[PDB]
């Protein structure tokens, strides 16, 4: 794996950075279309298109990759999230603290490829972006403070050690305007949303993560009509100078470091399992002990990679 | 031994046992026959008294 | 499989190499110390 | 609240495997679970045991002391020494602090 | 006797007694100036107790 | 005896290596026929004890314990299928293999000629038992019991641990032979008269007495029964082991430095005993019946005389499989009951009527129905306790009439009177109930017909 | 202690002398035992790194048995020199002191009168 | 039927605080922050 | 000598007592670590030069080579703790609790 | 770190001890203690973390004063003998200065405040070296001049140590602490043995080097500073619960496991010359030692402590491997008693 070693003998990220190889969000609505965009916008710089975070992106990044079952997921329904809202078991919170942890694996393996390859990356809504989902949530009964703290405690205490999104995409359509692009779309329980939450949402975004961002990155706001328009939004990109922010001072010898971190996953969500006890995220010692012990009894899973044969490895006699 | 190697495991204790309970006499037979009470003198072709 | 491939699917067959051939030139010396030992003792004393 | 597992049942093992003879629950290792416990624990430690223990001989020589009592009791009554005279360490041997 | 008498005297009194002494001895300020002046303290006593057992 | 000691051992690598299913009895079907191994020590056709070998030796007073410690382990692991039966197949593999190492370790403990090595293997005990109680007890309790347990025993052997260094450096070895056949007569000084009681405290602490005893009722109550059964059927035991084989040293101060102790035995015995009159949990009952029938003991390997030892000896032996049967018995009803009230399950016979047969004989084992090792024991301890001072007979004697109380009432109000009415229905013996308890009291009867092979070092 | 011993070699690990002494039986109990303790090193390892405790790392559990075994050997050869030191040097001095350590006769029982406490 | 009781979150509650046995003002002692730096800034 | 050596040693000890009793600032505290380093150069000097001994004149110099790094080393905690606070006050490094 | 400064700093840190080790001519001892303490302090600040600045200074003043009356007594002694070293001859004073100042360093007794401060806002990591690559150098003095040190100052510091500590660890709940008291504990029956028999301090140190250096590498594994973090060490990772469990008890004297050993010899050494006043307390109180041991293993493994689903998260994960290290130091560790004679 990447180390000192490898650092020392050759194996710098600076030398394998490019005009195109930036970290680029695009963060709207429930609603945004943003999906083609993001494909889009990926396909004109090669950028590795990373997909919206979901609640088995983590069992897809992991061993066979096949959906996990929701209780080895964490037990979480955007479904259920929508159908009861203010659920006394709290799903929606659970479902916003794993969709966290998600990202969070997500944008450090973003960030492991774009120091590793070089490739830039295009991971639709970020971290940082996460937020507004909640600040909604808190402001209707969706959550209550508390539960607001310990999420906020999470954020402090793992998104600053990340480097900040190169630069941010807003496609932006009014909150009546995406419920009637919910209304089409099939699904029922995406339909009948709070116009007063996607209210909260876009607001949130409006108020607080175009600003913050608007130094820390370069925030490229775009209508809908901008919009479905990706070539002219990826021109626009390919237009912005990558100037303002953080990412200046990432020498070589900085790098490293950061790339030995998202190279770990293990830490890279450490202090996600942070011993707070709020009521919701709590497992429960016997409850976690079953959905654990029958977790690690899945095939290719009761032993590392590369040394269960259930899955068909060999040569564990020598490994 | 196969399939059986799994019993043969506390048994095969006792013999390993029993040959260094064997084994510790062995070591500790000064006065093998040098003791007051048991002190013959050795029969006609027999080795020692106590083995 | 795995949609991240192990790092050890394929044994490192160096890290075997080493592992064995190490152990086995422990063992050459370390026997071989013995009876050489073994001999030294007894010369250096009377048998 | 947090979240926690709903009480398990015990289970009326003797529902199914009428037969339950409470070592475990698939019927075939219950009975070869009784059939060696029974075996190893009562037939072959409590009768070969007890057989053994019994033909102990002369546990703890209370068996010779019975005779060597008889012999003795034999010899000093007929040669008219005490039964059993009242020092033991004879004291002649006993060099007794003089002065005191 | 049984019960209180004999599991406050014994057993709970050593809990007491310790629980009370650690409660002492690490509730620290925190401030470098009290915890050196402690060393103070101690390079003086040590200057003691080798002057009067000279 | 590394027979009784090497083949146990290798219990633990079957217990981890066999198959899931078949782990439960490879195990307990090897460790009976260890226990066969165990019956060749008892082969003593002379006075002389058997010293196997330098660390290794076993006498009259250890040979009649090794025994009992390798037929437990068979039948712990016999009475802890059910509870554990719900693990998830490698926290068995490890409370099979715990159950195994207390016994190597006890096997050893008392198969062990230097006082230290007892000590080593001592208080290594307290490793296994500790994890056996608060890993997998039920109650909430189970974390504060297991601190009881640990901490009463720790505080009293760092004593014992630097008085046998100290002896050592004294005398110039703790090998129980030799020490035996050397001068060692304490002076009766200040100081002496704190080693012995430094020697004697550590083991008067794990055998309760009555000023320490806490530990014991606490201990049992939450412990699962395989623990319980170890705590009362050996683990007590190891404490009236060392009080015999260290008292040989520390032989004049005893004669007078012993009052404090016998008194807090014999007073001691009482209250125990009469507490268990009106207690509402039967595993509580039970080891209060343990702390007044070992208060005896105390109390006769102090007076020292030939026949308190044996008394002793017979008791120690008799008392740990009648305890454990009684530990045993009180598990079945907690299983299907589901709680440790006495008042609850009332009239059992009604449903099991076996069971309370067993039941019968373990209360008649528990009281001193005459042709029963138990009885012989007291008798004796009551005996000597008599020559100490005839006015003993009335303590010893308040303790008979209430043994009789507690003894009987276990079996009137659990096993006898009207049926409760519907609690969870009860469902019937298992075979494996039943044998867990035939296996104590076969050998209890066994044991009765001979009582020379438990008479101790004395007789 | 030990060291400023006349002639101690000041880095040596075991000096030649040790020669003389017997030589450790590879299976000593001891050298056996830091086998056994090392095999447990490899298996504690592939429990930790979550692998087939038994069945996996073949070579380094071979490597871990003849890791400690190796390192055994050759350390109880020097503990071993280093207890005959200790009497080489302990017998010495009883004798070149003689004075101090004098032989002592013990007398018979016959003769010594220790008391005699009743138990009664 | 049986669960050994496993610790909930009150019995979990108590080793948290930055001292175990609180004092009356030690009681006012708040847990270290987890990443080991602190909010103070001006 | 023997009257001046006491002067420099308790010089030493009022160093000590200094840094062994802060207030405030602890520049000041850093200024009084370094008025020990003077009075064990200026004592070490002194005996080297009344026995001759000039095989221990090194001494000396290594004395004042080492102390200066250890105050540079010093000093960066300094400017490191008034660019955390901006103050550097004994009084503010308490966090640690 | 420009990997160029990680050497030379790491090369000083480690020259730092080897020195003071190697030389006799004290001046050459004491700039080995002066290089300790110039390499570790960038190491300490890393986070740079406002903690951190904190712990840095404490540990450079306390380290600084000391290493300045280290000094004083080698310029002292100068003048009492010509020689640059301790002899039979040395007033008492003299040695009584090395003996206080050598135990700032190592942080014994009632000068055991910094290091608990320091081990608190130090990364686990730098934790390990301060408390165990920067104890060989001090103790290495120490050793050297046993026979000339005090019986009695040296024995008041270690029953200081010994209750300071374990009073200490009794309340503290953050891990890094537990440690720093422990070590504050262990370092106190070391300094004990020193004048009696100071081959005994060096087994009572390596034993505690074998015994730490596996527990710090277990409590970054998960890198929970907090117990409450590595009671949930059942879910992150299982296997370390059971060797934790024990190194912990090893750390407290428990006799079947390897750390008895260390308190054992001590304990026979000290009756063995008559201290059967001050040993007896010794063991006694470090049974308190124990207290708080059992009661983290009570949290991480004996009972199982609720854990928060992300836990779930960080188990789909492959958890980077505990290096090999943590096993070869668990087991020596935790179980080499049967082989104790040739240790000592
Ligand atoms: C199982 C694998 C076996 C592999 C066998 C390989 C073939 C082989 O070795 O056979 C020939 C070989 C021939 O031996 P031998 O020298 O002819 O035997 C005659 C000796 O006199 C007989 O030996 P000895 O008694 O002369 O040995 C000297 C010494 C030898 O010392 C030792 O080897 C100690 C070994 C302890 C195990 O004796 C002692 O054991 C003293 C220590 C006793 C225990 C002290 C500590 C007690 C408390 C702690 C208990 C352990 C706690 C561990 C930590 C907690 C773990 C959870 O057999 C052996 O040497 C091995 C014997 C068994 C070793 C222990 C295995 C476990
Ligand atoms: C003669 C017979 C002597 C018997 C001595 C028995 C000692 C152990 C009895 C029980 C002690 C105990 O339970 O400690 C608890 C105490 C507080 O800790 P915690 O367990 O959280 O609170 C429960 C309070 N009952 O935990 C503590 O504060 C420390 C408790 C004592 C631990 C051993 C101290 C030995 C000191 C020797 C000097
Ligand atoms: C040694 C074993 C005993 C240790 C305790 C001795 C007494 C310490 C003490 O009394 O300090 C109290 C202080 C807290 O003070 P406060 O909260 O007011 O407590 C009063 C409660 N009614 O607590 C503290 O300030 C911290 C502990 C103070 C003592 C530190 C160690 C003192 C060592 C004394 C001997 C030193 C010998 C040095 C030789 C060189
Ligand atoms: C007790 C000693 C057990 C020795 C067993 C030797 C055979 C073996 O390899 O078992 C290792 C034991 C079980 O391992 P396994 O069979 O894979 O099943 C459990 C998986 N955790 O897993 C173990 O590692 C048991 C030994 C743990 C280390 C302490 C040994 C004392
Ligand atoms: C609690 C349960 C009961 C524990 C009893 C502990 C008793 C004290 C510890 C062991 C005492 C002991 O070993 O007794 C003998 C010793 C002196 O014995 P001796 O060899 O005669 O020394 C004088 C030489 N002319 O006398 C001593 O060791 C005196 C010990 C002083 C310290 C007492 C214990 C303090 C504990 C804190
Ligand atoms: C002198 C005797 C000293 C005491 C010996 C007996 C106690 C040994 C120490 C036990 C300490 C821990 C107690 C609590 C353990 C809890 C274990 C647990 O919760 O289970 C999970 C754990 C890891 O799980 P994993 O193997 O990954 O797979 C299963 C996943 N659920 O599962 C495991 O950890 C499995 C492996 C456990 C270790 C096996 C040890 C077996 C017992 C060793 C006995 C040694 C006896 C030596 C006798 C010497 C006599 C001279
Ligand atoms: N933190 C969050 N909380 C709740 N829902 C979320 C969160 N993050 C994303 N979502 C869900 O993602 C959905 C929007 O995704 P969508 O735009 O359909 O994906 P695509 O980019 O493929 O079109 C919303 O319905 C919303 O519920």
């Amino acid at each position: 794996r990447y180390g000192l070693l490898a650092a020392i003998l050759g194996d710098k990220t600076t030398k394998k950075l490019h005009e195109y190889s930036r970290v680029i969000t695009v963060d709207g609505n429930i609603c945004s279309g943003k999906n083609k965009l993001a494909k889009e916008i990926a396909q004109q710089l090669g950028m590795k298109h990373y997909p919206e975070a979901g609640i088995q992106y983590s069992s897809t990044t992991t061993g066979d990759g096949r959906p996990l079952d929701i209780e080895f997921s964490g037990s979480c329904s955007l479904e259920k999230f929508y159908d009861d809202p203010k659920s006394n078991d709290g799903n929606s919170y659970r479902l916003q603290s794993w969709l966290y942890a998600s990202r969070l694996l997500q944008y450090a393996d973003a960030l492991e490829h774009l120091l590793s390859t070089g490739q830039g990356v295009v991971l639709e809504r970020s971290i940082y972006s996460d937020f507004v989902f909640l600040e909604a949530m808190y402001n209707q009964g969706y959550i209550r403070k508390q539960c607001v703290d310990h999420y906020n405690e999470i954020k402090r205490l793992t998104l600053p050690e990340y480097l900040p999104p190169h630069a941010v995409i807003y496609i932006d359509v009014p909150v009546p305007e995406v419920q009637s692009r919910i209304q089409k779309k099939g699904d029922p329980h995406e339909m009948k949303v709070t116009s007063a939450y996607l209210q909260d949402i876009e607001n949130a975004y409006k108020k607080t993560f175009l600003p913050k961002m608007s130094e820390m990155c370069e925030v490229l706001v775009y209508d809908s009509w901008e919009a479905e328009d990706p070539t002219k939004v990826v021109e626009d990109i390919e237009y912005l100078k990558y100037n303002k922010g953080p990412w200046l001072k990432q020498d070589d010898w900085t790098f490293h470091y950061l790339r030995m971190l998202v190279q770990d996953k293990t830490e890279v969500l450490n202090y996600t399992t942070i011993p707070v006890y709020l009521p919701e995220i709590t497992i429960g010692a016997h409850q976690g002990s079953r959905i654990y012990n029958s977790f690690r009894e899945l095939p290719g899973r009761k032993y590392a990679p590369g040394y269960n044969a259930e899955v068909g490895d060999k040569w564990i006699w020598l490994k | 031994l196969r399939e059986h190697w799994v019993h043969i495991l506390v048994p095969a204790g006792f013999v390993f046992g029993c040959y260094l309970d064997r084994k510790d006499d062995e070591k500790l037979t000064a006065f093998r026959n040098k003791s007051m009470l048991f002190q013959r003198e050795l029969r006609p072709n027999e080795e020692v008294t106590w083995k | 499989f795995y949609v991240r491939e192990p790092v050890n699917a394929k044994p490192n067959w160096l890290a075997v190499g080493l592992s064995v051939g190490a152990s086995v030139f422990m063992w050459i010396y370390l026997i071989q110390t013995h009876n050489e030992d073994v001999l030294e003792y007894k010369r250096r004393n009377g048998l | 609240q947090w979240q926690e597992d709903p009480e398990p049942e015990d289970e009326n093992v003797y529902a199914k495997n009428p037969d339950f003879h409470g070592y475990d629950s698939d019927p075939v290792v219950d009975v070869w679970n009784m059939r060696a416990v029974f075996f190893f624990g009562f037939s072959i430690v409590l009768v070969f045991g007890t057989t053994f223990v019994a033909y102990v001989p002369d546990y703890r020589m209370q068996e010779w002391a019975r005779r060597e009592a008889e012999r003795l009791v034999k010899y000093r009554e007929v040669n008219g020494l005490p039964i059993m005279e009242s020092n033991y360490f004879d004291p002649s041997k006993i060099q007794l602090p003089e002065d005191d | 006797l049984d019960l209180i008498w004999l599991e406050k005297t014994i057993p709970k009194s050593t809990s007491t007694l310790h629980t009370n002494m650690t409660t002492l001895t690490t509730n620290q300020k925190g401030l470098i100036k009290l915890y050196f002046m402690s060393f103070l303290i101690n390079i003086i006593l040590i200057i003691i107790l080798y002057s009067i057992n000279l | 005896m590394l027979k009784i000691i090497l083949p146990s051992l290798m219990l633990l690598p079957l217990t981890w290596l066999s198959s899931p299913k078949k782990t439960w009895t490879n195990v307990t079907s090897y460790s009976f026929l260890i226990s066969l191994t165990s019956l060749t020590l008892l082969w003593q056709t002379d006075e002389n004890y058997k010293n196997f070998s330098n660390m290794f030796s076993s006498d009259p007073l250890s040979t009649p314990l090794i025994i009992l410690t390798a037929w437990l382990l068979p039948l712990m692991l016999m009475a802890s299928q059910n509870h554990l039966k719900k693990d998830n197949n490698v926290l068995q593999k490890l409370y099979i293999s715990m159950l195994i190492s207390l016994q190597i370790l006890l096997i050893m403990t008392f198969s062990a000629t230097e006082l230290i090595m007892f000590y080593i293997l001592f208080e290594a005990t307290l490793i296994p038992t500790l994890i056996i109680i608060t890993r997998w007890g039920n109650q909430t309790e189970r974390l504060n019991a297991g601190i009881y347990f640990l901490f009463y025993t720790l505080i009293g052997s760092i004593p014992l641990l630097i008085a046998l260094i100290l002896i050592q450096n004294h005398v110039g070895t703790l090998n129980l032979m030799i020490l035996s056949f050397t001068t060692h007569t304490l002076d009766a000084s200040w100081s002496n008269n704190l080693l012995w009681l430094a020697c004697m405290m550590a083991f008067l602490i794990k055998m309760p007495l009555y000023g320490v005893h806490l530990w014991l009722p606490k201990a049992h109550v939450e412990a699962p029964i395989a623990g319980s059964m170890i705590l009362a059927a050996i683990l007590l035991k190891l404490g009236s082991y060392g009080m015999i084989r260290i008292s040989i040293i520390l032989d004049p101060l005893t004669k007078y430095m012993a009052y404090p102790f016998i008194l807090l035995s014999l007073w001691g015995m009482i209250m125990t005993s009469s507490i268990c009159l009106r207690q509402t949990d039967l595993k509580s009952l039970i080891a209060y019946s343990s702390v007044s029938h070992m208060a005896l003991v105390i109390a006769s390997i102090m007076i020292q005389t030939p026949w308190s030892f044996m008394g002793a000896t017979m008791l120690m032996i008799a008392h740990g499989l009648t305890s454990s049967l009684l530990f045993c018995l009180a598990n079945s009803n907690y299983e299907r009951i589901h709680s440790r009230t006495m008042i609850m399950a009332r009239g059992l016979q009604m449903v099991f009527p076996l069971m309370a047969t067993w039941w019968l004989m373990a209360s008649l084992a528990n009281l001193a129905l005459p042709p029963s090792i138990n009885l012989m024991g007291e008798l004796f301890i009551t005996m000597s306790l008599f020559s100490w001072s005839n006015f003993t007979i009335i303590l010893m004697g308040i303790n008979i009439i209430i043994t009789g109380m507690y003894s009987m009432y276990m079996i009137i109000t659990t096993q006898r009177g009207k049926l409760t009415n519907h609690m969870i229905n009860l469902q019937p013996s298992h075979t494996r109930e039943l044998t867990l308890m035939a296996l104590h009291m076969i050998p209890l009867i066994l044991l009765t017909t001979s009582p020379k092979l438990i008479t101790g070092l004395t007789m | 202690m030990m060291n400023g011993r006349p002639g101690h070699e000041p880095l040596k690990f075991l000096p030649d002398e040790a020669r003389s002494l017997p030589p450790p039986k590879l299976n000593d109990p001891r050298l056996v035992y830091m086998g056994l303790l090392g095999y447990c090193t490899g298996l504690m390892d592939n429990m930790l790194r979550m692998r087939p405790v038994m069945r996996a790392g073949l070579h380094r559990q071979l490597l871990f048995v003849t890791s400690f075994v190796f390192a055994g050997y050759f350390y109880l050869k020097r503990q071993n020199y280093l207890y005959a030191v200790k009497d080489h040097d302990m017998f010495g001095y009883i004798k070149l002191h003689p004075e101090d350590f004098p032989e002592k006769e013990k007398k018979t029982y016959a003769e010594i009168l220790e008391p005699f406490h009743p138990v009664r | 039927g049986a669960r050994q009781w496993q610790p909930d979150i009150e019995w979990a509650e108590q080793f948290s605080g930055a001292v175990m046995y609180p004092s009356k003002e030690t009681a006012h002692w708040k847990p270290p922050p987890w990443n080991d730096v602190d909010i103070l800034k001006e | 000598m023997p009257s001046t050596f006491f002067n420099l040693t308790m010089a030493f000890s009022l160093s000590l007592l200094g840094t062994l009793m802060f207030r405030s600032h602890l520049m000041s505290t850093l200024l009084c670590l370094e008025g020990m380093v003077l009075s064990l150069f200026i004592m070490t000097s002194v005996t080297s030069l009344n026995s001759n001994s000039m095989s221990s004149m090194p001494i000396p110099i290594t004395i004042l080579v080492f102390a200066a790094c250890e105050a540079a080393v010093g000093l960066a905690l300094l400017v490191k703790v008034s660019n955390t606070y901006g103050t550097d006050y004994v009084q503010n490094l308490n966090l640690l609790q | 770190m420009n990997p160029i400064t990680l050497a030379i700093i790491y090369f000083t840190i480690f020259l730092g001890p080897v020195i003071t080790m190697s030389s006799t001519n004290l001046m050459l001892m004491w700039v080995g203690l002066e290089f300790s303490l110039l390499a570790i302090i960038p190491m300490l600040i890393n986070k740079k973390n406002p903690r951190s600045t904190e712990a840095a200074t404490k540990y450079f003043v306390t380290q600084a004063t000391a290493s300045m009356i280290i000094l004083l007594a080698i310029v002292l002694n100068y003048k009492q003998l010509g020689t640059w070293m301790f002899q039979q001859q040395t007033n008492g004073l003299i040695l009584n200065m090395t003996l206080m100042a050598l135990s700032m360093k190592l942080g014994l007794a009632p000068f055991h405040f910094w290091l608990p401060e320091v081990t608190q806002g130090i990364p686990l990591h730098m934790g390990l070296i301060l408390l165990t690559w920067q104890k060989i150098a001090p103790l290495s003095i120490l050793i050297q001049i046993y026979p000339l040190l005090n019986s009695t100052i040296i024995l008041m510091l270690a029953i200081t140590s010994i209750f300071m500590g374990a009073w200490g660890g009794l309340n503290q709940t953050q891990m890094r602490k537990i440690m720093a008291y422990s070590s504050i504990a262990h370092m106190g029956w070391m300094l004990a043995i020193l004048p009696y028999n100071p081959s005994l301090t060096l087994l009572n140190l390596m034993i505690y080097i074998i015994l730490t250096a596996p527990m710090f590498m277990a409590l970054m594994l998960n890198n929970s500073m907090t117990i409450n973090s590595i009671s949930l060490l059942w879910n992150k990772t299982p296997a370390m619960l059971t060797m934790i469990s024990l190194m912990l008890l090893s750390l407290g004297g428990l006799p079947p496991l390897t750390g008895f050993l260390p308190k054992w010899i001590i304990i026979t050494e000290l009756m063995k010359n008559n201290c059967l006043i001050m040993a007896t307390l010794m063991a006694m109180m470090a049974l308190l030692n124990l207290f708080f041991y059992t009661r983290l293993i009570y949290s991480t493994s004996l009972t199982m402590f609720p854990t928060n689903n992300n836990s779930k998260m960080m188990t789909h994960q492959t958890k980077t491997k505990p290096n090999l290290m943590f096993s070869t130091l668990a087991i020596m560790s935790t179980m080499t008693l049967p082989l104790a004679p040739q240790l000592i």
